[PDB]
DNA sequence: CTCGCAGACAGCGATGCGGAAGAGA
DNA sequence: TCTCTTCCGCATCGCTGTCTGCGAG
């Protein structure tokens, strides 16, 4: 049901 | 049994303070030397206190039962050097969790806090709840602001490293998690993934009922700082080029490549770098032709 | 030829950075020797130290104090 | 003011540690600040006490911030509470207890409230006062002096010297009570608005109203709300409670064009008594009841045209019973704050979302308007539902290292283009804008820069709003943004930061910015923070990204913009990177593309 | 001598006004 | 030949950043 984008549902950050 | 505990954090709770700069902290030349050959300070002049090292700060944040399990490591690897038989000590330290040397192992076990005779250091000896082998207290907001609620000196000083304290109370102090500080922090020795495990096993029980209990964007923006120090690779090496021989710089770049030696190399360019430590091997295979 | 001295790995960015600070002499000379990749660069060890903070300079430059 | 080794402020020997500390939530420092749990059980009272006597300095989810100052004290007197009930109460929530410092602090900033008054009759302005021992006082200020026209006690000043006037009078610990007693001004005709049954207020409105109306007379002052929060409503229940004349002040003519809607929407008067005062064209404003315009139609300095002119001297020559100033921040500026002694009115009511302001002029607010009134809490807005939930998210750009090359080197003011039209940031709102119009969303793609927005504009092949575009043009723009289902994306620039009601609008994209603006920030994130049709309260209805270039001033002006959302509890993700980019036809995807941006930017100077 | 104010200048962009020019009658 | 609408300069002003004198230990 429109789910949010990947980049704000998870953190890119390597660390 | 419950005072056991409570010595047993007071005790380490001052060799801590010891560690940071701390002026009223336990005094003893046995315990001063000992942490500075443990890995964790170093004096360098015996009139003055000992500084802390880059591994001192990252001991500092560590939990309290790995904290006192890397000294426990360190003390045994320092205990044959010194003179005294690992297995004694060993044999020791397993029969608490279920001599001259043990005499002296005792001592400094008192001093660690872990131990306590109780009776002017009869030959009976209670061990305490660390002998063996806590509420979180700081809320963490998304202004990178932080509200400890510490009584402590210590965990004050632990929170000051990657912080700036702004205010003080004396069930609350109100810091900032500011760039400045965290930066500083991560040169003296500290890491990202650290100072986010210091705050998460302190963590406010208000924070623990929502997931993640730190806010995500705290977390990362302490890593991304982190990340900024390291934005250069720097890495010693020899470089070479015009590779007249370009058949022949594949064959050189098969042999570094066997001895482990190359770090970097471009094809295109016909151009590699090498650890100066292989520098003179590949030298002598490039004189041996 | 050999040359001996630090291998830099950085962002292409970061690497425009480093060749700007080459060609204008700001650290008094030329600290570049051969440039290896769009990502990698080699420069004389004895500027690596002063070079460090000059990244460092720019970095805070793009950040803000609070 | 003693100082730990850790920089900090020790503030122990200022007070001591009551016993049952943990059922109190409240922190007060001798530096007047004071820290509140939010989730204490008492955390309700304790927040509706604090904002009333202190503005809030951050609001996080946890523990809040606020800071005692002589306006946020004067504001809670005016609103009705007493020194000690003020007093009584901080004590009874401190868990440390008030030192001394701000027990004295408290009472100074009280004994100030209600000695003198600034009544409008007649057209003639006279300070009047029921205690002639603080009127001779006054008389002895030479400046006070000065702007005389040239118990109870009474003495005219000129119009022109009003600011003047009220700025003195709160430096001499005597400010004027601006309150107007519309209840017992027969003078004036009432007028015609009505609220309609079918408008029913929010609670934050309610209460809001209820510190500007809480005793029979109308109190002048500033409403803070968060943006879409309705404060065109509570302006309109303004005039609706009042019943005389209004004069309306938006930002835009879209905004007044907005502001005659809500009228309509949400009152009874009928259109031929509501009336625009623009350039675009006016609804006849010599016979009007509902008067709507603009700071820079009233606050034109240059003489004006014939057309305008006729309505100045109508607009000059009467009496409002509410002047309604949406968005006050601006109104500090130096001319914008003329249109307040061009127009004599008795009840200055001010509306804004973010009292804020890049240099120190927001607290003249104080003396030009009046006190805070009320100031609602984002957060707790956002929970109820009243607010779309907005995923702030600050998406960085890597530079592009041939535009690099220039930006590191050039530094004579072209490094705002440079970085603006980078070809990384370019395709990132191209990506976004693919992704989220595949989603149904709305976007909203904010530019500063002009040369940006026409640029990302055309080559998107998006509408784009800026300062040559006329009204007319604009509006159907807008109107086809909210209604027309192929367009989904508009570009807007710094016109359109403000007062632009798009309920359905879910995604804003910032590409380029004025400075370290937190106004500009939180005024732009505004846009898309109005209630959904069918919003969820905690399934992030809104979405807000900031692109920025990494290695830039940019970063430095991203993190200065962001202070005030963040002290609202709001957190901006970083985005180093998108999936899914490298998948997408996205522009610039080759070095000749790039190449050809960079000299056109470069030409442009 | 060093360090911090601090209002003015500059950049941008936006707005109101006037004037000239094109379309309509 | 007149009148209404479009479009382009003048002038001013808002907002912010950055600066060269001024002031303080
Ligand atoms: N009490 C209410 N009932 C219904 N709709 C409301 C109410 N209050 C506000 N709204 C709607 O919310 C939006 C508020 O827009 P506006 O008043 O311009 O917001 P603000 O001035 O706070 O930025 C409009 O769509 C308005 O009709
Ligand atoms: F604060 Be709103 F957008 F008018
Ligand atoms: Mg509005």
């Amino acid at each position: 049901a429109k789910e949010r984008p990947i980049w704000l549902r998870e953190s890119t950050v390597q660390g | 049994v419950p005072s056991l505990d409570k010595y047993a954090e007071e005790r380490w709770e001052v060799v801590l303070h010891f560690m940071v700069g701390s002026p009223s902290a336990a005094v003893s030349q046995d315990l001063a030397q000992l942490l500075s050959q443990a890995g964790l300070m170093k004096s360098t002049e015996p009139g003055e206190p000992p500084c802390i090292t880059s591994a001192g700060f990252q001991f500092l944040l560590l939990d309290t039962p790995a904290q006192l399990w890397y000294f426990m490591l360190q003390y045994l690897q320092t205990a044959q050097s010194r003179g005294m038989d690992l297995v004694e000590i060993l044999s020791f330290l397993f029969q608490l969790s279920f001599s001259d040397s043990l005499l002296n192992f005792l001592q400094h076990l008192r001093e660690f806090g872990l131990v306590f005779q109780r009776k002017r250091k009869s030959r009976r000896y209670y061990p305490t709840r660390l002998a063996i082998n806590q509420p979180g207290f700081i809320v963490v907001e998304t202004n990178y602001r932080l509200y400890a609620y510490t009584e402590s000196e210590l965990q004050i000083a632990l929170i000051a490293l990657f912080s700036e304290m702004l205010y003080r109370f004396p069930n609350m102090v109100v810091a900032q998690v500011t760039r400045e500080s965290v930066q500083q922090a991560i040169a003296s020795g500290i890491t990202a993934q650290q100072i986010i495990h210091f705050l998460r096993t302190r963590a406010h029980p208000v924070m623990l009922k929502q997931t993640p209990v730190l806010p995500p964007t705290i977390t990362d923006q302490i890593r991304l700082w982190e990340l900024e120090r390291d934005r250069l690779r720097f890495t010693e090496g020899v470089l070479y080029n015009q590779f007249l021989s370009q058949v022949d710089f594949e064959l050189l770049l098969a042999h570094a490549r066997e001895l482990g030696v190359l770090v970097f190399e471009n094809s295109a360019k016909r151009l590699m770098v090498v650890t100066p430590a292989g520098h003179s091997d590949v030298k002598r295979f490039w004189k041996r032709q | 030829n050999v040359l001996k001295g630090v291998l830099i790995e950085c962002d292409p960015a970061m690497k425009q950075f480093l060749l700007y600070l080459d060609e204008s002499n700001a650290l008094g000379k030329k600290f570049i020797i051969q440039d290896i990749d769009d990502t990698h660069v080699f420069v004389i060890a004895e500027l690596v130290n002063v070079l460090q903070e000059r990244v460092g300079e720019l970095m805070d430059q793009n950040a803000f104090s609070l | 003011t003693k100082v730990d080794e850790y920089g900090a402020k020790d503030y122990r020997l200022q007070m001591p540690l009551k016993d049952d500390h943990t059922s109190r939530p409240l922190w007060v420092a001798p530096d007047g600040h004071i820290f509140l749990e939010a989730f204490s059980p008492v955390y309700k009272y304790a927040q509706d006490f604090l904002v009333a006597i202190a503005e809030p300095v951050c609001r996080p989810t946890h523990v809040h911030e606020y800071k005692l100052t002589a306006y946020s004290l004067y504001a809670a007197v005016s609103v009705g509470l007493q020194t000690s009930d003020i007093t009584e109460y901080l004590r009874k929530l401190s868990k440390t207890g008030v030192p001394d410092g701000i027990m004295q602090f408290i009472k100074l900033c009280t004994v100030s409230y209600g000695k003198v008054k600034l009544v409008l009759k007649h057209n003639r302005y006279f300070v009047e006062s029921c205690h002639p021992d603080v009127i001779q006082h006054l008389l002895q200020d030479p400046v006070i002096r000065e702007c005389r026209l040239r118990q109870t006690v009474s003495f005219e000043v000129k119009q022109e010297m009003i600011e003047e006037l009220q700025k003195r009078c709160i430096h001499l610990e005597y400010p004027l009570l601006a309150e107007y007693d519309f209840r017992n001004d027969s003078v004036n005709p009432d007028i015609n608005i009505d609220l309609k049954p079918t408008a029913v207020l929010r609670p934050y409105q309610e209460k809001s109203l209820r510190k500007m109306f809480g005793n029979g007379r109308a109190r002048s002052g500033v409403i803070v709300l968060p943006c879409g929060a309705g404060k065109s409503l509570v302006g309109v229940t303004a005039a609706c409670t009042v019943r005389k004349r209004c004069l309306v002040l938006g930002n835009s003519a879209v905004s007044v064009e907005q502001w005659k809607a809500q009228f309509k929407m949400w009152s009874t008067i009928d259109d031929s008594q509501i009336c625009r005062f623009t350039s675009d064209a006016k609804d006849k404003p010599i016979g009007c009841s509902v008067a709507i315009s603009t700071y820079s139609m009233l606050g034109h300095t240059t003489k004006r045209s014939w057309e305008a002119e006729r309505v100045m001297e109508w607009l000059k020559t009467q009496e409002w019973g509410l002047m309604i100033l949406d968005e006050v921040h601006t109104i500090p500026a130096k001319m914008f704050r003329r249109v307040l002694t061009i127009v004599q009115a008795h009840c200055k009511l001010g509306l804004t979302a973010t009292l804020v302001r890049e240099d120190d002029k927001i607290v003249d607010l104080n003396f030009l308007i009046g006190p805070k009134l009320y100031e609602a809490n984002w957060m707790e807005l956002q929970n109820n539902g009243y607010i779309a939930k907005v995923q702030c998210a600050e998406v960085w750009c890597p530079m592009s290292p041939e535009f690099y090359r220039e930006y590191v080197a050039i530094k004579t003011k072209k490094r705002i283009l440079l970085y603006t039209m980078n070809p990384n940031k370019f395709r990132a709102c191209q990506f976004l804008i693919k992704f989220h119009e595949r989603r149904n969303d709305k976007i909203i793609v904010f530019a500063d820069n002009v040369f940006a927005l026409k640029e990302y504009a055309i080559r998107l092949n998006k509408p784009y709003i800026y300062g040559p575009t006329s009204q007319g043009e604009r509006m159907q723009i807008l109107q086809n943004f909210k209604h027309n289902p192929k367009i989904n994306t508009i570009f807007i620039s710094k016109v359109g930061d403000t007062s632009f009601d798009l309920p359905e609008a879910n995604v804003l994209i910032q590409i380029s910015s004025h400075g370290g603006s937190r106004r500009q920030e939180a005024q732009r994130l505004g846009r898309v923070l109005r209630a959904k049709k069918g919003m969820v309260a905690e399934e992030y209805n809104a979405f807000f990204y900031s692109l920025v270039s990494q290695d830039t001033q940019e970063m430095a002006y991203s993190t200065k913009r962001q202070r005030f959302l963040v002290d609202q509890g709001y957190s901006f993700k970083v985005i180093t990177k998108l999936a899914g980019m490298e998948e997408e036809d996205l522009a610039f995807s080759t070095k000749e593309e790039q190449q050809q941006l960079l000299q056109k930017v470069l030409a442009a100077t």
